């Protein structure tokens, strides 16, 4: 409406965040609850506004799995720097 | 280098350890084969399979149509003009356009 | 159809329409069963074991197990293409304008030649 | 006796194969009974027989 | 050659060919038993 | 083809050259003829040749196919003016038949009344 | 790994049940991401150079994908309100709600993980997780085949078989053909759900049961053609017959189950008429059948790969299915018109 | 199924007089076969040592394979005046190495299921001294090595603990003179410079092998024979960081899994690889095929076979 | 020329030009995280701004 | 954009072509832009220098095979008599595949492809009659 | 190997030329055709329509 | 009655003890081939329906006689190859036949078109895995990928062109019912749906195009020279063009006419090369074209007389062609090549096969009426009535059906084979046998022709 | 020499199968017994027919 059209364009920066890849692999975790930040907000807004009470739980069931990936990548990222030595998005063998 | 490759024999019944056969191995089961029931096959579909083939069961109206023919030729020819065919399968048809 | 709305959802026998008969020793319930006879004879393949068919009496689950599943399975198959009739049916009924019906007419049409 | 079936098993079923085909495949008429006497072609009243022939 | 140094199947669990074979009489008793059910079922409705 | 004289014994000299041309060619047929001898002159053989001039003769014509025709240019494509043309020539010999026949049986009749089959 | 590796695989099963049973669109979020947690754990197992790579690659290619699918659920509480799974409403909604599903079925312009991440799974059981994990989100797009723009999901069904049928041609990895074959046969289910839902249902169910039979063939360790090519004239020889048949049914041919897809996705396509995209859909087809050809040349052919080291001991493998579903793999052919109505 | 998780578990009752013994590198002479024999004073089981016919010792065949029906030219007096071209020279030791990896397996399954201490007669480790030996002098290319080294980092790395205890026994050079005083003329006459290129190798194979922490212990020419003094060097070597020391629950659960299939393990040894001593023939490998379902002993294989057996059909 | 170079030549069309643009979609990108998501960059775009459906 | 391919449509229906000459190059060098954005992919060397040298090689080439395109389309209508017919535009389909041989020194390849690419801007031109449907809904 | 081919050919042509033999017997005892209108009783008995040759309507009844 | 006791077959081989196996394979075949000439002979005006559509009857095959005629055939000449491995490999290879025949069997009864297409695809399976085994020469894979992607490449339009029909006009199913029918209006969208009907019998009845299948096929041989015959099964095995052309577009021929000339050059051309080739296989692989090009002539014409040579060149071609690659088979198995230069020398070394060599190389030219000069002539006739130019073009193609022939005889009838020295035994009984049982049917055909050309005759 | 009197009749064939496939087009009785009566006048049946296969 007016309120909703900012954190969508919020949202737009972040998509490029993910789909962007520069040296480190760090940048994407942090995209990845940035992501999930602005789906937050947006997800706050929808509900509270037209009042449900009943689906203002969703949300928060919705944050509690915003870092349910977050943590399973981000210890993920310590067992690539073990088998090589930095985490890098330029340094793959497969193809 | 084919180590194990390199293995080829060149194999002939012909005569040798055989006789007179045709069927490779034991002299036995060559004789009540190729000399019976290769031969018995020969002598039920081509000899006694020659009396059917067309011969016998009619076969798609062929002599029953030169029957049924005739009879139909001397009627027409007592009693109407026309012979056989002038204007057959069509009477009283519903207009054109 | 896709979408029940005469039937309850989530049902594994039909229950609500019982009243069909179902197959007894059909041609279809035969094949099934040479499926399940098929199952016993490609497995002593895979592991090494003397005779496809005069091998090891564990056969008769592959026959049965084939058997039993596919009886549920062929009693699904003549309800839902007998629904899928009574549906069709009763929809001619209710409408009446959308069927019409033409029989007897003698029209003129091309003939090719040679 | 005991050598003769011992002998010769799967040199039976061959034209036993061929009853059970004939068999099965006779059977399929008395499912597609309907229009068994209709029209002018092949019609006739019983006498002593039920149904004039399969 | 009298299976050396101990075959990995002896030939005859009885264990667990007991219940293979006792499993296929348990379900063709119970799908005729439903068989016949199903043919008083269609009678009686028509 | 054939020129205004045949040639059979035309236009030869002794020389020197044509002396060693006579005895490179008789060296290498008398190369492939031996190998041959002693594979002729024995009992325990039973079998038939091979022979590395037939089998090359053979693969000659049922393979060598694509590794050859890179070079196409302009001989190749006239190949195809003789291949699928002749369909376009015949297409318009055919069609003028049609043009004949199609007319005669509507309007004045050509078909004779004894024709009957096909 | 002895007690825990079973609940972690139950999980998968127990993720896809909250799938399955589901009214609420968070519900099925929540299911997406019980995949994410449980998957991952499989896909290292021995911890591998190549397995951290894949793991990673999967991660990242799919986790960013079911975050494309709650801003379709988002925007389901921006415009129509409810919280139900029926319809979109919007398209703007159907947009980023099937681009998302894309990841994971569509395959046309989202393949680039897929090949490396079977080819990164060091156990064959691994293998059947990817071909089953795919059954999660048709059931979602079988609840909502409306509203969608049809434009662009047919795209996702004619690209992903041109890329599918060309993508394995130039790989002599088996995980990698398994990997390109995948995409190959979801680029037929996403052609069915514009058309006539059901039978798509059955699509799965032809497919699941032919790729798990196809993994547990490879128990006998191979990871190459090179290494499959060693089965007839060393190991087993009556075991390369049921690859045979299995690699004849994967391409689509009649007397095999694997033409009964082809039978009623053209049947149902032409009842809506259509004739130039089922054309172009039975020429493309043809890409996918060559994959198998060359496949079924390591069974068929001398192909002289003896090896020094012989095999005489008996194998004993674990087998789940490898016995009952072969069968059904193989000759569903006379048992099978009927078959359309049983699934749903 | 897995039984792991009933009342069958890893690392139970073993442990206390369990670690497997071995003795490795012993030049060209059989000095270390009969020291191995009695060694089995302190532990239960013990193997005998790999030879052509180790494979086809056990499997499933009481009597050994002959000839065909084994590996394809392959014997010990025929590598003794070993020839290049179409040749054994590489052939018999790929399956030299398959065999030595497959007692390893039933020896590794052996102890964690009923501890009991196993001692082998020449261990997987030491192959590579009995290899580059023969690669030293003008038998063994360079490209077949090459074959060997992709063999030896697959299968190596699969099994997690080498050996507790390894023996090495080092004689003098003048250990050609007891080889010809040896009963056998078939062994005799082996060259001088490849047994001395075996006891150069040694060296280098033992420095790697006590490098990782693992116990070993060296016998002399004059400290050999002895029963008492070998035995009790096994009692006091206590295992110190060492790569035996692992998991219970995690580690030696998928240890023993891949040793209790023979399949299994042999998989990972046959590698896609073109060699021009490996016999690729496959007409050869089709008759050969023929002639191992045609022999009396395994013919249907595992348990049930016709006229050797015959216990059950139904 | 005809039969076995021109009427093969139909072939090629569909096979070593089929090879052609199976190369292209195979031995592409080298790898890299980084390369494929470049490319899920512009396929929302093509759906947006190139596609008329939303 | 659907709305470009609407426009291209209403153009045949009378004589005027100078409006439809404008409206293939649109269409053939958007569909050059998808091409050269999944170039990118490939990696170019260096920054910029490389990088919109291979932009400009698929872009050009691309907007050349339209607007050849274009012209054909009405250089077999305006001469001679007959509106729109499937012959008309495998003139036009020839042409436009001849000059992917005119890009790559080898003389044949797309003039080999010719009858082929020709074939199929015809089956396109086939969708103008009711009895063609891309993509279908009842 | 020619002769002896055509021997044991020819002895089984004669072993079925025996049938040949009795099938022109077949044509001299038993009745062989008859064209006569049929009164209105029984359209087909044994053999539907038999003519020329006996052994047609041994034929038609198997 | 003709499907169960086929598939009986099966079982027969793998049951029976390892000696025999050839002997009850043969044996029993022959006994089943005998009730084919005893029960399909039986027909009316118009052939009555068999009964449900699982099988149906035959209105203008007797076809399904010939493939009955070679179910024991092809048992005879593939005994010399596959004895040397094993006896699983044998039992797996006789098999494929009895599946193929059980297939074969399928198609040529059943009176659909639907079906008919789940079963016309479905032979190319076994055929495939016996093609690209027991290859003698290399080059297997050049024509086992060949031999699917020019047949599935044409028949797989049948899926969106057959089910295009039922879904318009009532149901395909026994084609006794098609009636509904109607001719086709001559539409660009009715274009494409016409040549994907075409297309599937256009590629296994071979053209001048796309005729590249078939000698790729033939030369490379599958298993000695019996199998081969199988490949002549699927020539004939197209017969579907007699039934969709006749049925569903009959109002249709404006777009059969370049088809029409597409297949009379494929008469001059492909007897041209079929001269200085030098392979024995290939010289029948290219009479099979021609030979199945005035089939395809004949069908495009659509009068009635056609037909009747039409369905006559099925039978003719089906036991002449098979004849003469049993010959090239007796010469494969005894000089081990295909080369015609290197095997010469007939009467000298082979005295009662040559007599055999002579018949089988006269039925490619017009003898004494056999069936060959029964199947062409009408051909010849229909052609004038279709177009008067025709005769000056098939004229040519009669005089290089001599040299289809004598070609073969010339360079066989010479007491020449210095190089030879093999070859002892010149008929193995079985050899000479196998050439009785091809040709000794043709002799019993000249006395009866009204069971073989029968499309309402 | 026997290859060449059958070449050189073969194509004295192509008139005779001309005059044969006239014959039956023409004239529906096809046998000899028909020309004698109802004789049509055409110089297409015995120069491109019976005159080529005197050849």
């Amino acid at each position: 409406s007016m309120v909703y059209m900012n954190i969508m364009m919020a949202f737009t920066v972040s998509l490029v965040g993910l789909l962007m890849y520069r040296s480190h692999l760090m940048s994407s975790l942090l995209c990845l609850e940035g992501m999930m930040l602005s789906l937050f907000v947006m997800a706050a807004l929808t509900i509270l506004n037209s009042h449900f009470t009943l689906a203002s739980m969703m949300p928060i069931i919705l944050l509690v799995f915003a870092a349910c990936e977050a943590a399973l990548g981000l210890s993920l990222l310590v067992m690539v720097s073990n088998t090589y030595g930095t985490d890098y998005v330029q340094n793959l063998n497969l193809l | 280098r084919w180590q194990e490759d390199p293995e080829p024999e060149d194999e002939n019944l012909y005569e040798k350890n055989p006789d007179s056969h045709g069927y490779d191995k034991d002299p036995a089961v060559d004789i009540w084969n190729m000399r019976v029931v290769f031969f018995f096959g020969f002598s039920i579909v081509l000899v006694l399979g020659s009396t059917f083939v067309a011969y016998l069961p009619d076969y798609r109206m062929q002599e029953w149509a030169r029957r049924e023919a005739e009879r139909l030729v001397k009627y027409r020819e007592a009693h109407g003009l026309p012979i056989m065919e002038s204007n057959c399968f069509d009477p009283s048809k519903i207009q054109l356009p | 159809x896709x979408x029940x709305x005469x039937x309850x959802x989530x049902x594994x026998x039909x229950x609500x329409x019982x009243x069909x008969x179902x197959x007894x020793x059909x041609p279809r319930l035969a094949f099934v069963g040479f499926l399940g006879y098929c199952s016993g004879l490609i497995d002593n393949a895979i592991r090494r074991r003397p005779v496809l068919l005069a091998g090891l009496h564990r056969q008769l689950l592959y026959i049965t197990s084939f058997v039993f599943v596919g009886y549920y399975l062929l009693k699904r198959q003549d309800y839902m293409y007998a629904v899928r009739d009574h549906d069709m049916f009763s929809y001619i009924k209710s409408h009446x304008x959308x069927x019409x019906x033409x029989x007897x007419x003698x029209x003129x049409x091309x003939x090719x030649x040679x | 006796l005991l050598q003769v079936v011992r002998d010769h098993w799967v040199h039976v079923l061959v034209p036993m194969g061929f009853v059970f085909g004939y068999y099965l495949d006779r059977k399929n008429d008395e499912k597609l009974t309907a229009f068994r006497n209709k029209s002018l072609l092949y019609k006739r009243e019983l006498k002593p027989n039920e149904e004039v022939t399969w | 050659k009298f299976y050396i140094q101990e075959p990995p199947h002896g030939s005859p669990n009885w264990l667990k060919v007991g219940l293979t074979l006792g499993t296929s009489v348990f379900l063709w008793i119970y799908l005729i038993k439903q068989h016949n059910e199903d043919v008083l079922e269609y009678k009686r409705r028509n | 083809x054939x020129x205004x004289x045949x040639x059979x014994x035309x236009x030869x000299x002794x020389x020197x050259x044509x002396x060693x041309x006579q005895a490179e060619r008789l060296a290498i047929r008398s190369r492939l003829k031996r190998e041959y001898q002693l594979q002729y002159y024995d009992p325990s053989r039973r079998g038939v040749i091979e022979d590395p001039a037939l089998v090359r003769w053979t693969y000659a014509r049922s393979a060598n196919i694509y590794p050859n025709f890179r070079p196409n240019t302009k001989t190749s494509l006239l190949g195809a003016l003789f291949g699928i043309g002749p369909l376009v020539f015949w297409y318009y010999v055919f069609k003028t038949d049609r043009d004949r026949k199609e007319k005669l049986i509507q309007e004045g009749k050509l078909d004779r009344t004894f024709n009957i089959s096909y | 790994n002895p007690i825990i590796f079973i609940i972690i695989l139950l999980t998968i099963m127990l993720g896809t049940i909250i799938v399955m049973i589901s009214s609420h669109w968070l519900l099925v979020w929540i299911g997406f991401e019980m995949n994410m947690l449980a998957i991952i754990p499989i896909m290292m197992k021995n911890h591998n150079p190549r397995a951290t790579e894949a793991s990673t690659k999967y991660f990242l290619t799919q986790s960013t994908a079911s975050m494309l699918l709650m801003m379709a659920v988002i925007i389901n509480l921006m415009f129509s309100g409810q919280w139900t799974v029926m319809k979109l409403f919007n398209p703007m909604a159907s947009m980023l709600m099937t681009m998302a599903l894309a990841m994971k079925l569509g395959m046309a312009p989202f393949h680039f993980w897929v090949p490396e991440v079977t080819q990164g799974i060091p156990l064959s059981s691994g293998l059947i997780l990817l071909t089953w994990q795919k059954l999660a989100p048709m059931s979602v797009l079988y609840q909502i085949f409306p509203s969608i723009n049809l434009n662009l999901i047919l795209t996702l069904s004619v690209l992903s078989i041109l890329i599918g049928g060309w993508g394995g041609l130039n790989q002599t990895q088996l995980r990698k053909i398994m990997a390109y074959s995948s995409i190959a046969h979801m680029g037929w289910m996403t052609a069915v759900l514009p058309y006539n839902p059901t039978m798509t249902l059955l699509n799965l169910i032809i497919y699941i049961i032919m790729t798990s039979t196809m993994f547990t063939m490879f128990m006998a360790n191979s990871t190459t053609t090179t290494l499959s090519l060693s089965h007839t004239w060393n190991k087993t020889p009556i075991m390369t017959v049921l690859i045979l048949a299995t690699l004849l049914s994967m391409g689509g041919l009649p007397p095999l189950s694997g033409f009964m897809p082809k039978w009623m996705i053209i049947q149902e396509m032409t009842k809506n008429n259509s004739i130039i995209l089922p054309t172009f859909m039975a020429i493309t087809a043809l890409l996918n059948l060559y994959f198998y050809m060359r496949l079924t040349y390591s069974t068929t052919l001398t192909m002289f790969p003896s090896t020094n080291n012989m095999k005489m001991k008996w194998q004993f493998p674990l087998m789940k299915k490898m016995t009952f579903l072969p069968t059904m793999v193989v000759l569903s052919t006379m048992m099978l018109p009927l078959t359309p109505m049983l699934s749903v | 199924x897995x039984x792991x998780x009933x009342x069958x578990x890893x690392x139970x009752x073993x442990x206390x007089x369990x670690x497997x013994x071995x003795x490795x590198x012993x030049x060209x002479x059989x000095x270390x076969x009969x020291x191995x024999x009695x060694x089995x004073x302190x532990x239960x089981x013990x193997x005998x040592x790999x030879x052509x016919x180790x494979x086809x010792x056990x499997x499933x065949x009481x009597x050994x394979x002959x000839x065909x029906x084994x590996x394809x030219x392959x014997x010990x007096x025929x590598x003794x005046x070993x020839x290049x071209x179409x040749g054994n020279s590489y052939r018999l030791q790929a399956w030299l190495y398959a065999s030595r990896l497959l007692q390893y397996a039933d020896a590794l399954e052996h102890l964690l299921s009923t501890g009991q201490g196993v001692v082998l007669e020449r261990s997987i480790y030491s192959d590579f001294v009995f290899l580059e030996a023969m690669y030293r002098q003008g038998f063994i290319r360079k490209q077949c090595v090459d074959h060997y080294n992709q063999v030896k980092k697959v299968t190596i790395c699969e099994y997690l603990p080498p050996h507790v205890v390894v023996y090495v026994d080092v004689p003098v050079p003048e250990v050609q003179s007891r080889i010809q005083k040896k009963g056998n003329p078939h062994e005799m006459k082996i060259t001088s410079a490849y047994l001395q290129d075996i006891e150069n190798a040694y060296k280098g194979t033992f420095l790697p092998e006590m490098s990782e922490k693992c116990e070993v212990l060296q016998y002399s020419a004059w400290e050999a024979q002895d029963a008492e003094k070998v035995v009790e060097d096994i009692e006091y070597l206590k295992y110190d960081k060492g790569p035996w020391l692992d998991q219970n629950d995690r580690n030696l659960h998928k240890l023993r899994m891949l040793v209790q299939d023979k399949l299994e393990v042999l998989n990972y040894t046959s590698i896609p690889v073109f060699l021009p001593e490996v016999t690729v023939g496959a007409h050869q490998s089709d008759q050969v095929f023929q002639e191992f379902t045609e022999l009396p002993g395994r013919k249907y294989r595992a348990g049930y076979n016709e006229d050797v057996g015959d216990k059950w059909i139904w | 020329l005809l039969d076995l170079i021109w009427l093969e030549a139909i072939l090629p069309k569909t096979i070593s030009l089929a090879q052609m643009k199976a190369s292209t979609l195979v031995t592409n990108q080298k790898g890299l995280i980084k390369l494929y998501f470049l490319s899920f960059l512009i396929t929302i775009l093509i759906s947006m701004i190139l596609f008329n459906f939303h | 954009a659907k709305t470009v391919l609407r426009q291209y449509w209403d153009i045949p229906e009378g004589t005027e072509c100078h409006r439809k000459t404008y409206a293939t190059t649109s269409i053939g060098g958007a569909a050059g832009l998808v091409v050269s954005a999944y170039s990118v992919a490939l990696k170019t060397p260096t920054s910029f220098l490389e990088g919109v040298a291979r932009t400009g090689r698929y872009t050009f080439t691309a907007a050349a095979i339209g607007a050849i395109f274009g012209l054909t389309s009405c250089i077999s209508a305006q001469v001679r008599e007959k509106p729109d017919d499937p012959l008309n535009y495998l003139i036009g389909g020839c042409a436009g595949g001849l000059i992917l041989g005119a890009r790559t020194r080898s003389y044949g390849i797309g003039a080999a492809a010719c009858a082929y690419m020709g074939l199929t801007a015809a089956l396109v031109k086939m969708g103008q009659l009711e009895g063609w449907q891309v993509f279908a809904e009842p | 190997y020619d002769k002896r081919f055509l021997k044991l050919l020819r002895f089984y042509i004669l072993l079925t030329g025996i049938p040949v033999a009795i099938g022109i017997t077949l044509i001299n005892v038993x009745x062989x055709x008859x064209x006569x209108x049929x009164x209105x009783x029984x359209x087909x008995x044994x053999x539907x329509x038999x003519x020329x040759x006996x052994x047609x309507x041994x034929x038609x009844x198997x | 009655k003709y499907i169960i006791p086929t598939i009986m077959l099966m079982p027969l081989t793998w049951l029976s003890k390892n000696n025999m196996i050839w002997v009850n394979s043969t044996a029993h075949s022959l006994l089943i081939s005998f009730t084919s000439l005893l029960l399909m002979n039986q027909f009316g005006d118009n052939s009555l329906n068999f009964s449900l559509l699982f099988f149906s009857d035959s209105l203008s095959t007797p076809l399904l006689i010939l493939t009955m005629w070679l179910l024991p055939l092809m048992l005879m000449a593939s005994q010399h190859h596959l004895s040397k491995e094993n006896l699983t490999r044998k039992k797996l290879f006789i098999t494929m036949l009895i599946s193929l025949q059980l297939f074969l069997i399928m198609t040529f009864t059943a009176m659909e078109l639907i079906l008919f297409y789940i079963l016309f695809e479905a032979t190319l399976v076994p055929t495939l895995i016996i093609i690209t085994r027991w290859g003698n020469q290399t080059e297997r894979l050049n024509a086992g990928l060949y031999f699917l992607f020019y047949t599935l490449a044409g028949s797989l339009p049948l899926l969106v062109a057959l089910i295009y029909i039922q879904n318009t006009v009532g149901s395909l199913n026994f084609l006794m019912l098609q009636y509904w029918v109607q001719p086709v209006h001559n539409s660009w969208s009715n274009v494409f749906m016409w040549l994907a009907c075409m297309m599937a019998f256009m590629v296994k009845m071979p053209l001048y195009g796309l005729h590249l299948w078939l000698p790729k096929a033939h030369v490379e041989a599958p298993i000695a020279g019996s199998m081969v015959l199988a490949a002549v099964l699927l020539k004939l095995g197209g017969y579907g063009m007699l039934r969709i052309t006749l049925i569903l577009n009959p109002m249709t021929d404006f777009m059969a006419y370049p088809f029409i000339m597409l297949s009379l050059w494929g008469m001059i051309m492909t007897s041209s090369i079929c001269l200085r080739q030098t392979d024995l296989k290939s010289l029948i692989a290219y009479s099979s074209v021609s030979h199945m090009a005035l089939v395809i002539v004949a069908i495009l014409i659509q009068t009635p007389w056609s037909y009747m040579g039409a369905t006559a060149l099925m039978i003719a071609h089906g036991l002449t062609s098979s004849m003469l690659f049993c010959l090239a088979n007796s010469n494969y198995e005894r000089i081990h090549s295909r080369t015609m230069i290197l095997a010469r020398g007939l009467q000298t070394l082979l005295p009662l096969m040559a007599t055999w060599w002579l018949l089988a190389s006269l039925t490619n030219l017009a003898l004494p009426p056999t069936i060959n000069l029964i199947g062409e002539l009408f051909v010849v006739m229909s052609t004038f009535s279709w177009s008067n130019i025709t005769i000056i073009l098939m004229g040519v193609n009669m005089v290089i059906t001599a040299l289809y022939s004598l070609y073969m005889l010339i360079m066989t009838q010479r007491g020449k084979y210095t190089y030879h020295i093999n070859n002892i035994s010149p008929s193995f009984t079985r050899e000479n046998a196998l050439m009785s049982l091809h040709i000794l049917p043709l002799l019993l055909l000249t006395l009866n022709p009204k069971i073989i050309l029968g499309p309402l005759y | 020499a026997a290859l060449q009197a059958i070449l050189y009749n073969r194509i004295g064939d192509i008139g005779f199968i001309l005059a044969m496939a006239w014959f039956l087009t023409n004239l529906n009785t096809w046998d000899l017994q028909q020309i004698f009566m109802l004789n049509p006048s055409d110089s297409n049946m015995p120069l491109i027919g019976l005159a080529l296969a005197a050849t």
